[PDB]
Formats: C-alpha cells, structure tokens, sequence
RNA sequence: CUCUUAAGGUAGCCAAAUGCCUCGUCAUCUAAUUAGUGACGCGCAUGAAUGGAUUAACGAGAUUCCCACUGUCCCUAUCUA
RNA sequence: GGAUAGUGGCCUACCAUGGUUUCAACGGGUAACGGGGAAUAAGGGUUCGAUUCCGGAGAGGGAGCCUGAGAAACGGCUACCACAUCCAAGGAAGGCAGCAGGCGCGCAAAUUACCCAAUCCUAAUUCAGGGAGGUAGUGACAAUAAAUAACGAUACAUGUAAUUGGAAUGAGUACAAUGUAAAUACCUUAACGAGGAACAAUUGGAGGGCAAGUCUGGUGCCAGCAGCCGCGGUAAUUCCAGCUCCAAUAGCGUAUAUUAAAGUUGUUGCAGUUAAAAAGCUCGUAGUUGAACUUUGGGCCCGGUUG
RNA sequence: GAAUUUGGACAAACUUGGUCAUUUAGAGGAACUAAAAGUCGUAACAAGGUUUCCGUAGGUGAACCUGCGGAAGGAUCAUU
C-alpha cells in the first residue's frame, strides 16, 4: 500500500484524484482558467501594437544601477497601459513621445526579467521600422 | 535622469572597417576549418587552442 | 476614406504607370546619402475630377494626376523620380505661415491614440497646417 | 481541394547543440568527405537512426516470424544493394552495428574520388556539381547519390563535360579564340 | 511579525471589514 | 519637548432632531437642489444605562426620491341639492 | 385519436405518479463542431486538430413558406429585428462564413489575373456551362537537393604569403526546340556570361550553462550588457567598437503556446517526522478491497510442430 | 375561382416586468507588492538580554505586551 488505490475497479477514483491534483500545476491551471486572456494584457499573444505616452527612467534593482530608459505604451488592441523596455545600447533616441511601437514579451512569460522592476514587455518595432535595424545604421525612422 | 542615451556609443572614438580578404564561404570554409584544426598545424598549445595571446 | 488622401501632383518629364517602381523624394532629402527616399511603388494613377475619380493607366509629361498607393510614407510634398542623380525640385515657398497656434487635448483620455493619429492625418491633408 | 503533398524532414539537430566531442567528430567527417556543412552529417545520422529504429523493432519481433523475415531480408537487401552493408553480414545485427562512415563512403562524392577521377574530395565535389561525372547515360551533378555498387563500375565522365567527351569547353573555347588573335590573325 | 500577531491583526482587519460592510447596505 | 488634570473623550457616531462658521467639502440625486442620501471630520458645543452604536417588525410620528393617480396648477368651465 | 413518409407525449383528451441522480443527475463554463489524424515521442503518456478526407450545422439574427424527389434554400420568397444602396421624395432593391477585391479589427494572412487542356458535376445532354477545378502572380508558413570555388607551377616553411598559369561550371541573358490552351518557369541548349573569380553569406556569440580572447582603444555602477548566475564604481576576458575566433548556415535570431526534459501529476512512477503535505479523535453510507476450499495424478494410443 | 374574411396552430418581433451571467464608473475606506540608502523603536536569530512557538481573549504608536491551556521545533534526553 502506497497511499493510492490499486484495485482493478478503481480507475474512476484514480482519474478523479488526478483531476483534483492537477489543479496544483501553475501551467495547467493557467491554461484551463484562461488567465492569459483576462489578465496578462496581451490577449494570449506574443505581439501587439501600442502608442507611447511617456519616456521614463527606471532605476534597476539592487545591487545594480544605470536606469533602463523605458517607455509607457497605450495598447491599441484593448486599451491597457504597459511599460516596455527599449533593448539596445541607448536606442531611446529612436522612439519618441506619442509614437507607435510594437511590443513583444520580455523573455520570462511575464515574470519581469533581470534587474528591471515591473517591466514585462520590450519594443520590437517603432513607427513601423525595426528597432534593431534602426539602432544599426541600416535603416532610418520615417519623419513624424 | 534621461538624455544620456549616447554616453559611450555615440561620443567615443569610432574605428571604421578594414579592407580584408574574403573568407572562402561554404565547403571551402569547412576545409579551412579542417586544416586549421585537425592536421596538427602549430596552434595546439598542449591539447587544443584556437586564439593567440 | 480615412488615410489614403490621393496624391495630387504634376508630371514634368517621363511617364507614370500603374505599378511603376518610383523613388519618392523628401523635402529635406539630400541626394548624396541615405535620406527620405523610400523603395515603394505606385498602385493606381488617377485623373482627378469633380468629387469623383477616374482611374488612368498612363499620362505623358506636363499633366496633372492623382496617385493611389502613396502618402503613407511621405508627409507633405516632394517629387517622384526614377533616375539615380535626380535632384528634387524647389520647396514651393508660399506667402503664408503658421502663426495661429492653439493647444489640442482630447477630453476622453482613453481615446488618445485616435487624437495622435488625427494630428498626423491633418498635417498631410492641408499643406500649410503645422 | 487537391490531396495534400506529403513531405517529411530528412535531418534532426542534436539534443545538445555544443558538445565538444560531437562537434569534433562532425568536423572530422566533413573535412574527410568534403561536405558543405553539418547538415549532411545530420541527415545521414537521422536516416541511419531510422534504420536502427526499424532494425530494433524487427529484432524485438520474434525470430522466423514472417513479418521479421520479410522486413529484415528487405532491409539487408537494400543495404547490400546500396553498398553500405557488406555481403557477409546478412543477419540484421550488423545493420544495427552500422556507422556513419559506412553510409558516407557510398556518396558519389566519395566514389568518384576513390576511383581516381579527382585529385581531392573537394575537387571531386566541384567536378560533380559542374556536371562532369555521368553514371550511365545520365549526368549526375550532385554529391550524394548512394551508388548501388553496380554504378561503381560505370562511374565515368560524360560525353558532355569536356574531360571525357567531344566539346572543348567554354573558357577553353574563348582561350582558343583569343590565341587566334594573339597569333596575329 | 509573529504569525500569531499577523493573524490577530488580520482578524481585527476582518472585523473592521465586517463593520463597514454592515454599514453599507 | 514642554505647560497642565481627578481623569484629559476609550469603543463607537456625526454638518446627525446635536456644527456657529455653513447654503462646510467631495460624490450621487435634478436641467437647475439652503432639500434628501452616502462619505470626511481639531467635533462652536458628538459619545457610551445623564446610556453609545446597530436594529427585523410596528407607527393617523418628521424628512427625501420614484411609479401610478389625479383640476394642486397651466386655466379655468359646467351640473346638482 | 390527429399529424407525419411512417415509429414515438411528435401533438391532443382521460388515467396513475412517475422519470434522473455522489456509478455526479440537474446547473455553470468552453478562446468546444466531432472523427479519421498531428506535434512530442523507451514504455506509459501529454497537448493540438477553425483549415486538403468523412459526418454535422449555418448562410447578418430568429421565425414562416410555395415550387420542388430532395430546402425550412438564402448568388428563393414573406415579415419582424439591426444595418444599408438609390431617389426626380412619389418608390424600388438587399444579403461575399463563393472567387478576387475593399474597410474595420488586428500579431496575423495573396491577384478586383488566365482557362475549361487535366479531374470530375449538371442537361434535353459527345458539343454548353462550372471563380468546382487547374494554370500563372504574391510566398524565407513549412518541406527536398545543395552555388559562393577546384588544380597546377613558383617562393618559403603537410601547410602560408596582393608570386603567377592553364582548365571547369552555373547566377545569369537568350535565338530556336521542348514545356503549355497561348503561356512563364523547370530540364537540353548556338552565342554572350570569372580573377580582389566586387558574380564579395548571413544570423547570433567568445565568464559559466555552451564552442570560441585574461588582444587593443573607448566607458568609468554612466552608457549599457545579461533567458539564470551575474558584468560595469579608471586593469571590464561580459558594455561600445576594431582585430581575431566560435556555432548554424541561405538561413539564424527574438516573443508567445505546447511537448520531451517532468520520477516537478507519478497507472507504470512522486512525496507527506524535520524541506509542502496524515484529517484532533472515533463511527459510518457511497466507493474500493476482502481467508482457504470442489478433477488431481496416473497408463495407453492417433497424432502433430522443432534437430 | 383573385381581393376580402371566421376560427385555429406555427410563431418572428415589441413593451413592461422579473431573474441570471459578463464587463464597467464611483466620493470615500481598507489591503498587498515593488523601490527604498526616509522617521520611530528593537520584536526574532546567543538564555537575543522577559526562552521561543501554537490556539484563544484583551490591551498598546509600532514592532508587540499580558492572562489561560498546550508544544520543544529548549536553554533539560540525566536523581533507584
Ligand atoms: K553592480
Ligand atoms: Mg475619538
Ligand atoms: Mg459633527
Ligand atoms: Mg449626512
Ligand atoms: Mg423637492
Ligand atoms: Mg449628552
Ligand atoms: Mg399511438
Ligand atoms: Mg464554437
Ligand atoms: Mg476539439
Ligand atoms: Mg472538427
Ligand atoms: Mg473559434
Ligand atoms: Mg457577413
Ligand atoms: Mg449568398
Ligand atoms: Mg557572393
Ligand atoms: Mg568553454
Ligand atoms: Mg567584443
Ligand atoms: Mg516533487
Ligand atoms: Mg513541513
Ligand atoms: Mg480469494
Ligand atoms: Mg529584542
Ligand atoms: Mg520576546
Ligand atoms: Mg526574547
Ligand atoms: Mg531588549
Ligand atoms: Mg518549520
């Protein structure tokens, strides 16, 4: 006896117990309850356009330094406001106030990454031009 | 504070490109790697080494 | 339709085609280096008329036509060429200037993206508004 | 709509991307068989993995069982035809005990070099991709052929491809045209 | 915080919540 | 940190039938509200059997709003004893 | 009994109180069409399946109906509900969840092209029709094969240098010919088409995981890097670059979802004294489980399969 | 045998009302988390300077204090 029924007519009990105990998985519970749809402002999607509202300098968590220069963005999809990192050396000069930026996940399925507090999204495109190709000298952002 | 977004990338000296011979792309590059690594040319440094000092 | 704003302009040399690769020109585009020159093409050439449009296939130089498929990359003015050392023409200076300036704010804060789109939708409609 | 067009992958990346021994072995094989990249090694090891899976399943099947007999005899027949498996190892255990070299030796890129038609394996590869080697009445311009051990005695140059045929070539023709000029006329 | 005193403070908070919800009808 | 009491208003509650300022401030109710309700509280001068708070039910008790209803009214008219 | 194509509380009149349910009824949710199947896959499993086939439902939302073998049809009609076209204001006409195409929504998806030659379907039927279907355009969704160089001589130390030479091909471009319904492209090709073969391969990295610099200049807890640990505060192997090198390679990276990893859902196969976890204790319904015992052993044959 | 029409069933749909579900504004109140180099004290880790902790009750700026019963996860496995 190992604390669970073994009998040949105990399949229903075993599957009911498994059903009850599967709720303790974070992934399974999230998938069944649809948390990514209600919460997690991105509607179960990796990608979303939004409109910048302000440039902000966020102090990294200890023992770090060097504020990360993120932007507050208003999502066109549903209307929520999210703060998004602009990942490159500098590269904030290429994103302006009240500009359209594409936002993607920040690498941890939520769970704000690194020393940046409360930032769970990053910028992929600005004004429709690639943020990486605009940090590089390949392309240029259209006048706005 | 903001407005320091170019403190190192922009305002510190920028070394440009350097005209260099092209690499032999493809199977030629694989042959180059094979000869540089596995015919026992002088890069071993005891067991294995792939850069100088 | 909100955001197509047909392209009124005059051809001076060469011919336009519906589906023709063009080099659109910026008002400050320096031809030496990379500047506001974009690599898109035309969708449809149109002869403009009295609040209804007629699609056209071709027009020689010295003609007045509207273009379908552009102004989503050039804001106010410029030229459209196909040669490689084509300096754009003059800036078309006017006699008036924007001197009356007022603040604009939406009263519903949740609809700000529409407002920001509107300001960049009207700056391209009227040539003088800044 | 029309029936779906069945297609399958031919390779699989390794579980560990940066294993030192596997990378060194892969480079060894690529250098010694004139391969363009690791994709050929991956494809051949994947196909060999298919063979190993099939042979394992048939071995777990009962001995002298008709399914085992038929499928195993077919598998050894195919391997001995393509020349990877030797003639004296028709027992379905050496099929499991095969190796990557046993399959890379039967590449047309390898046979053309082992027949003396080229000076190096890379010279062999370029001579093949330049449409210079023909098996029968068929020019084959691709390294991987898996010659069936009967094409080995017929692997030679083409009637085209001016090393074993009629025409003199293209750069040879232009060099003749310009030495005609150099002679004065 | 001792867990006991955290629980006591939470109980006082719950009593305040019950009082305010009783007022609000 | 002081001056100071017998103790210095605790739990509660409030512009409350108790608040002068005051038509207090915010919200809601209306087109508009010195009215009503919900909040806030250095509360002239709230407060614990001089009982404090909350209460189902009850009330020819005081107040506010809604539906219905109508000569209360717009705007009066007619009939009977 | 009526109606139906007929069975049937399918509907109707009388009669009795029946029927389902902890073996989960009923109710709620589904970002639920179902299945053949797909991804991952030692075994067992987990997740997906709107979309090439099969069955189902629908044609903006219901409802109703003629014709018709077959419709509750919608490229049919009737009316209501919401839109919405035109108007000469009297009226009239509506359903792209068909092919294209357009707006909107978006992370998100192609041409308002050609043709019935292929496959088949309808007729009165060989012949006509078919945005069914096929062809082409867009297509780094995904999948297959594999161009970017190969060989001498010379000079030097099996290999290296802006030391040189003769060969080979396609990336192209293109007569014809083929390919096709006329086609483009694919295969074969007269001639043109290599020399820094500029006809120039990229995407991410070089502290560890995880292969690859204690190189140089910048920067000085600034800028920034970093999936995690962590790196920068004047010696940065981690930042910005230069050089060199590493991995995959015409592909690589980034974000989310899922699978294996996960023996971190454990039936196989988890743990519960201290890491999270034995109910304060006992009874007890459902459920699950539950001692042994009844023809065995001889002997003779027919006769199979493997040495 | 058109219009028109009597009684029925099928019933779209509208009004009002009820109920349920999902989003959502709200004066004000009361929580949690993060960032902290803030103020106040030092509650716990040593017998943490009153041993610690549990349940319950009351009180106090605040950690917390105290009464009652319990545990050692105690600072005692120890008095034939
Ligand atoms: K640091
Ligand atoms: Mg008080
Ligand atoms: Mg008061
Ligand atoms: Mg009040
Ligand atoms: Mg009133
Ligand atoms: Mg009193
Ligand atoms: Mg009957
Ligand atoms: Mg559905
Ligand atoms: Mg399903
Ligand atoms: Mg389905
Ligand atoms: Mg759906
Ligand atoms: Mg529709
Ligand atoms: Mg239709
Ligand atoms: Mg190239
Ligand atoms: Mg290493
Ligand atoms: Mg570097
Ligand atoms: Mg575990
Ligand atoms: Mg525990
Ligand atoms: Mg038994
Ligand atoms: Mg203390
Ligand atoms: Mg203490
Ligand atoms: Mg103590
Ligand atoms: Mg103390
Ligand atoms: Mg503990």
């Amino acid at each position: 006896g190992k604390g669970k029924p073994r009998g040949l007519n105990s399949a229903r009990k075993l599957r009911v117990h498994r059903r009850n105990n599967r709720w303790a998985e974070n992934n399974y519970k999230k998938r069944l309850l649809g948390t990514a749809f209600k919460s997690s402002p991105f509607g179960g999607s990796s990608h979303a356009k939004g409109i910048v509202l302000e440039k902000l300098g966020i102090e990294s968590k200890q023992p770090n330094s060097a504020i990360r220069k993120c932007v507050r963005v208003q999502l066109i999809k549903n209307g929520k406001k999210v703060t998004a990192f602009v990942p490159n050396d500098g590269c904030l000069n290429f994103v302006d106030e009240n500009d359209e930026v594409l936002l993607a996940g920040f690498g941890r399925k939520g769970k704000a990454k690194g020393d940046i507090p409360g930032v769970r999204f990053k910028v992929v495109k600005v004004s429709g031009v690639s943020l990486l190709a605009l940090w590089k000298e390949k392309k240029e952002k259209p006048r706005s | 504070s903001l407005a320091r977004a170019g403190k190192v990338k922009s305002q510190t000296p920028k070394v440009e490109k350097t005209e260099k011979p092209k690499k032999p792309k493809g199977r030629a590059y694989k042959r180059l790697l094979y000869t540089r690594r596995f015919v026992n040319v002088t890069l071993v440094n005891g067991k294995r080494r792939m850069n100088p000092g | 339709d909100k955001g197509r704003f047909y392209a009124f302009g005059r051809v001076f040399a060469g011919t336009v085609k519906s589906g023709q690769k063009v080099r659109i020109q910026g008002p400050n585009y320096v031809p030496g280096k990379k500047d506001d020159l974009f690599i898109k093409a035309i969708q449809r050439v149109v002869l403009m008329m009295g609040r209804f449009v007629e699609p056209i296939d071709d027009c020689p130089a010295g003609n007045i036509i509207g273009l379908v498929g552009i102004d989503q990359f050039l804001l106010k003015t410029g030229t459209l060429t196909t040669s490689e050392t084509a300096h754009n023409m003059k800036v078309m200076k006017f006699s008036v200037s924007p001197v009356v300036q007022v603040a604009v704010e939406v009263k519903n804060a949740n609809d700000l993206p529409k407002l920001v789109e509107g300001l960049k939708r009207l700056s391209k409609s009227d040539p003088c508004v800044l | 709509p029309r029936a779906p067009r069945t297609y399958s992958k031919t390779y699989s990346t390794p579980k560990r991307p940066y294993e030192s021994s596997r990378l060194d072995a892969e480079l060894k094989l690529a250098g010694e068989f004139g391969l363009k990249n690791k994709k050929e090694i991956y494809r051949i090891s994947f196909q060999l993995s298919k063979i190993r899976r099939a042979a394992r399943d048939l071995l777990t099947r009962d001995e002298k069982d008709p399914k085992r007999l038929f499928e195993g005899n077919a598998l050894i027949r195919r391997l001995v035809r393509v020349g990877v498996l030797s003639e004296d190892k028709k027992k379905l255990d050496y099929v499991l005990a095969l190796k990557v070299e046993d399959f890379l030796e039967r590449r047309l890129q390898t046979q053309v070099y082992k027949l003396g038609l080229a000076k190096s394996v890379h010279h062999a590869r370029v001579l093949i991709t330049q449409r210079h080697i023909a098996v029968g009445k068929q020019i084959v311009n691709i390294p991987s052929f898996m010659v069936r051990l009967d094409s080995e005695k017929h692997i030679d140059f083409a009637p085209t491809s001016p090393f074993g045929g009629a025409r003199p070539g293209r750069v040879a023709r232009r060099n003749a045209a310009r030495k005609a000029e150099a002679s004065g006329e | 915080m001792r867990a006991k005193w955290r629980k006591k403070r939470t109980r006082r908070l719950k009593r305040k919540r019950r009082k305010v919800r009783a007022r609000s009808k």
